[PDB]
């Protein structure tokens, strides 16, 4: 009798993150203002 | 005299799953007995 057993895994995992952010403000004379933007971006991935 | 604002938020999301999954078998049971010859008359043997 013979048996034979292979096995094989493989596991691949990513991730990505990217946020910026800006802002501004500004007032003269009681005429104020200000300003906000903002963006983000997530990637990831799993291979199995 | 007069304030404003203003806000504007947008979001977006994806995910994707793809799985694929294979199994195969092959099960073989050779119980031989043994083998029967007949004679060609190329061969020349008096039993033909």
């Amino acid at each position: 009798a013979h048996t034979m057993e292979t096995f094989s895994r493989s596991e691949n995992e990513t991730e990505v993150k990217q946020d910026v952010k800006a802002g501004l403000e500004g007032a003269v004379k009681g005429w104020g203002g200000g300003a906000t933007a903002g963006h983000g971006n997530t990637q990831g991935t799993i291979t199995t | 005299f007069i304030t404003a604002n203003s806000e504007y938020s947008e979001s977006s999301s994806f995910k994707n799953t793809e799985t694929e999954k294979s199994m195969y078998t092959s099960s073989r049971y050779l119980f031989p007995q043994g083998r029967i010859d007949f004679t060609t008359p190329d061969s020349g043997f008096d039993d033909v």
